[PDB]
RNA sequence: GCUUGAGUCUCGUAGAGGGGGGUAGAAUUCCAGGUGUAGCGGUGAAAUGCGUAGAGAUCUGGAGGAAUACCGGUGGCGAAGGCGGCCCCCUGGACGAAGACUGACGCUCAGGUGCGAAAGCGUGGGGAGCAAACAGGAUUAGAUACCCUGGUAGUCCACGCC
RNA sequence: AGGACCGAACCGACUAAUGUCGAAAAAUUAGCGGAUGACUUGUGGCUGGGGGUGAAAGGCCAAUCAAACCGGGAGAUAGCU
RNA sequence: GCUCGCCGGAAGACCAAGGGUUCCUGUCCAACGUUAAUCGGGGCAGGGUGAGUCGACCCCUAAGGCGAGGCCGAAAGGCGUAGUCGAUGGGAAACAGGUUAAUAUUCCUGUACUUGGUGUUACUGCGAAGGGGGGACGGAGAAGGCUAUGUUGGCCGGGCGACGGUUGUCCCGGUUUAAGCGUGUAGGCUGGUUUUCCAGGCAAAUCCGGAAAAUCAAGGCUGAGGCGUGAUGACGAGGCACUACGGUGCUGAAGCAACAAAUGCCCUGCUUCCAGGAAAAGCCUCUAAGCAUCAGGUAACAUCAAAUCGUACCCCAAACCGACACAGGUGGUCAGGUAGAGAAUACCAAGGCGCUUGAGAGAACUCGGGUGAAGGAACUAGGCAAAAUGGUGCCGUAACUUCGGGAGAAGGCACGCUGAUAUGUAGGUGAGGUCCCUCGCGGAUGGAGCUGAAAUCAGUCGAAGAUACCAGCUGGCUGCAACUGUUUAUUAAAAACACAGCACUGUGCAAACACGAAAGUGGACGUAUACGGUGUGACGCCUGCCCGGUGCCGGAAGGUUAAU
RNA sequence: AAUUCCUUGUCGGGUAAGUUCCGACCUGCACGAAUGGCGUAAUGAUGGCCAGGCUGUCUCCACCCGAGACUCAGUGAAAUUGAACUCGCUGUGAAGAUGCAGUGUACCCGCGGCAAGACGGAAAGACCCCGUGAACCUUUACUAUAGCUUGACACUGAACA
RNA sequence: CUUUAAUGUUUGAUGUUCUAACGUUGACCCGUAAUCCGGGUUGCGGACAGUGUCUGGUGGGUAGUUUGACUGGGGCGGUC
RNA sequence: CGCGGGGUGGAGCAGCCUGGUAGCUCGUCGGGCUCAUAACCCGAAGGUCGUCGGUUCAAAUCCGGCCCCCGCAACCA
């Protein structure tokens, strides 16, 4: 729901809080979590490898299974979950045979539905089968591009990959990025499209709301002296060389597609 | 203000330690020189 | 009080009436491969464009979005706007038949409310074809027009506004 | 509810004066700005010299920075004083 | 020693940190103190720091460090697993009183508590680097109930008072009490219990988790404070007694009620919100490899041990950091009375100091301020500095607008004191009595006492009643930037940067990118509604034309074209 | 106009008086549509102009209360300094003279003051130039190089179309 | 000599398949309670990818330096 | 103070670069189609190639003086 709040304060006039009624009120289940230490993008070496991260609230990591290895044992999502770390609030599930686990939840998913991992489960959001038996021209998310990885692909909210065809032992596939890529059908496919749709229309109104995130600001190229950037210098900000990564590498227009290990997978490139 | 010498003879040890000098490579040859002046305090303490 | 007003119930009839969820075929375009080759396309004419890096044409497969040939009718439904491939689900109004029932419960209605083609506007997707603006080539005394070749918004979908 | 207002502790440092061999190798005085936040802070760790860090000034890296300090090249070199 | 004055959310009292005898006592005055000095943080000499309950060491971990093998690297060496270190974290247990020149939650007296060892008796099955629960947790906010604590009164003790009144509704001092134990309330949380079965928890399982049955409606967990005990005890004002005239011995009344009230406690709660809020061990418990005349565990009891280090003093400063006995900086805890909303401020209590050069003079001028005739920005780069407004309730309030605001807009009225309404109201709190009872810290009822806004009316004092400290100057046109925010510490705080949003582009996961000769990491235990780069900078209306040049991407037939 | 050189452009408003300011006219030396254009409530220790209020800022200051300054006693520096019996003026002069010439004036020596000179003291001028000096920074300055990237040889084989 | 044609033979460029090199930040097991690592089964790719050497291009991301003189001051202009 | 390019019918440009041949649109004169102009269709005339000298068979061309024009100069403490 794109709950808008009233315009009281400068900053809170802009907020679109996506807040949601479904959650459980409440700690989730404490066996299922494991500390996380951000360690703010830095390496072993000890220096920023990566830019913009720093600071942000601590948060718990809760083990979510993708690779839903029991065949045959029924289980009922009985209350959704918010995730620190995904976009995809995840579902606690209780499998009939007495274990509880954290896994994505689909588009329409309720608490108290019944589910099930395996090639015997039919067609219904969120059950997961091995590919080959899902209905060609499905729509399907969480699939694993290593049979036994886990889970590689649309794990995020309102992602879903369009199963194409089934041609001979290699199932092609359609990304939301358009990149249609053959992977063996011996991975497997959770079906439905990930939940919680309205999370791209979650804007943050303030800037303090992208700091205690995780989120450091940006320091453009143009406001930086020659010394620290590419670009930079001038009396008034005088710009006027081609746009490149802080590092020399050009930007705007420039192939890294550098794999060559891969491209036997890769049928239609990014159109 | 702040004047730039807080005491904290932790860190006074820490980094400035018998045990932190010869532990490794160059830390030894550090206090191979301060022996071979003949100093009397080669790393203070205690 | 009554009944010739109005309304209602029992059984049936026709239908692009509206919304929601799937599905079907041809055609256009595109991607890839086989065959094959100097023109294709366009127009009053011509050129831009496309083509020897091998198009168009042709055969096969695949992915698509949009609209539904014939039935189709000064034919039908609805308050008007408007709405047609087929199927499922929820559902509205009109009409007929033989009776019964309440018994003037009505007509219109400033203010008020709702619906409301297209175009346009916001959020997020979709994007085949078509196509403002725009560009090139022509016509022209000039052509920011009529023509043609390309082509973005939009056109389509869900939630709102006008 | 609030990067909400007024405003102390707390922190920062816009104006003027005094000070400039000062009380102080950037402070005090009388007013200011923020103060539930992108807040402040104690204890303790990690990133180091052509490298660190940077809400980006070529500022900061032990009163020292368009490339720190210390030792070695080295009694470097000077058509200069 | 007697007066005066200063702070009193400190210039007071205690700790961490860090210094290292600066603490106390006796003695000395050259050198140190910006003056003298029989004085001292100076010199010389002697003494002091007492622990099972405090901190640490110790058990256990976090960020992170080291790290046998291992992967890798010219060598050095780098990263990293098992492990092993590392608090600011979590984990067992004590308070009051008295004493010393200096120390005491440590000494002494009194009253208590905890973890383990051996042994005794009676029962019972216990047992891991393995599993589970707990430990175990966010921010803000409102509320109920109490305490620390204050005040009034009562009572006890003393006085009735050097200038007028003062045996009375007068005045002064005191009215203090913990840990532990028992009870186990206000309050909060959760349905207990019994039977059976199970692809679950690397295995096992009675422990947990799950599904069906069953009986009944509570049981249990947790919990400040009060109340009793602790305690016919300690302490205690004032007397009683000797002075080395510094102080010591002895004796000892009252010791309660009531109201108000914390940021402390219940609360490591409750409601709500979203940015979604450690880990491991101690503890309880189940079993594995197994061991059962055993060994161990549970319960009661006796006895024994609880080591080592620190403990002095400074601790918002003459003892730390600043070269100094320096107007600076330094984390945490306790923090009273009146006025006041208040931890502001002003005056005081406890307590500690008068800043380690003074005595005269009152000249110019400088500095910190007080006041002013008439005018009131004519000053000047410019209203800079000063001046003025300044509080509470209420009335009223525009252009504009994103419909939040603008706004405390501007501009105004009433404010002291006394009495009355009413021997101090509304409100709040609330004993005794009475009744009931599933009898306890009970529930209604009942109203003494106590505390105490404000409104109205009348009268009166002064020039003035937010009389002081404290405490906005307001409005109009407009550029720039959206705004809070950040920045050149030590000459620039803004129009610069950041900013939510927007746009392009790169990226199919061993992802691009980045640090790194490599390994290995971050990105992320994230994966296209995600991450990295660049550019502009909220919102609203829009964002035109040019692909010649540069760069990038696609297509590559052909020409040129290295090594081989 | 944070942009307009010429320039105090032109007209109007405010003031007795407006090189600033506000609103427009376009002749834009040399605005411009994400190195974003035009508006924008709210916010602002921001830049500029105007009115009121209030005042010593000013016309023109005056008095007063303190801390220094002054004296006395104790303690006791500092930058600087070749040597000094250390006057003005006219002229000359390495070109502005305490020091030379001419000339007037002037008892020797302190203190309280004030700042015209000693081209005063402090900074081996930071301004300009020179040095076949240095250092960072830019690029279609010269030459190399990390990285990325092309292909060949090697680790690397065997079949058929 | 040219145009062509069957074959023997000598090398090369493509297409496809295969498995032993190799990769495997796929699953699992043991060392071993150990997300490192090694090896063993099996699966997935596949003589690719990757690395060494030679070499062409790009290349201020990085580094070493040059960047004339006279000049009625420098600079601009001019000249040598 | 200099460098670069140019000067071609009435307007303006081709040709120059790399030596033997001077073109196009509008305009001028005029006719035609129209009741009239424009527009249009069509034909012809119109070029000392700025000027002079040199050179070779031939100079618009290759070269050297003079004159005219555009951009930058008109400086900084
Ligand atoms: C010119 O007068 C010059 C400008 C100096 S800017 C640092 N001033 C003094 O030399």
């Amino acid at each position: 729901a794109v709950v808008k709040c009233k315009p009281t304060s400068p900053g809170r006039r802009h907020v679109v809080k996506v807040v949601n009624p479904e959650l459980h009120k409440g700690k989730p289940f404490a066996p299922l979590l494991e500390k996380n230490s951000k360690s703010g993008g830095r390496n072993n070496n000890g220096r920023i490898t990566t830019r913009h991260i720093g600071g942000g609230h601590k948060q718990a990591y809760r083990i979510v299974d993708f690779k839903r290895n029991k065949d045959g044992i029924p289980a009922v999502v009985e209350r959704l979950e918010y995730d620190p770390n995904r976009s995809a609030n995840i579902a606690l599930v209780l499998y009939k045979d007495g274990e509880r686990r954290y896994i994505l939840a689909p588009k329409g998913l309720k608490a108290g539905d019944q589910i099930q991992s395996g090639v015997d489960a039919a067609i219904k959001p969120g059950n997961t089968l091995p590919m080959r038996n899902i209905p060609v021209g499905s729509t399907v998310h969480n699939v694993e591009m290593k049979p036994g990885k886990g889970g590689q692909l649309a794990r995020s909210a309102g992602t879903y990959v369009q199963i194409v065809a089934r041609d001979g032992a290699y199932v092609t596939l359609r990304l939301r990025s358009g990149e249609m890529r053959k992977v063996e059908a011996d991975c497997r496919a959770t079906l439905g499209e990930v939940g919680n749709a309205e999370h791209m229309l979650r804007v943050l109104g303030k800037a303090g709301a992208a700091r205690w995130r995780g989120v450091r600001p940006t320091v453009r190229g143009t406001a930086m002296n020659p010394v620290d950037h590419p670009h930079g210098g001038g009396e008034g900000r005088n710009f006027g060389k081609h746009p490149v990564t802080p590092w020399g590498v050009q930007t705007k227009g420039k192939k890294t597609r550098s794999n060559k290990r891969t491209d036997k997978f890769i049928v239609r490139r990014r159109s | 203000m702040k004047r730039t010498f807080q005491p904290s003879v932790l860190k006074r040890n820490r980094s400035h330690g018998f045990r932190a000098r010869m532990a490794t490579k160059n830390g030894r040859q550090v206090l191979a020189r301060r022996r071979a002046k003949g100093r009397a305090r080669l790393t203070v303490s205690k």
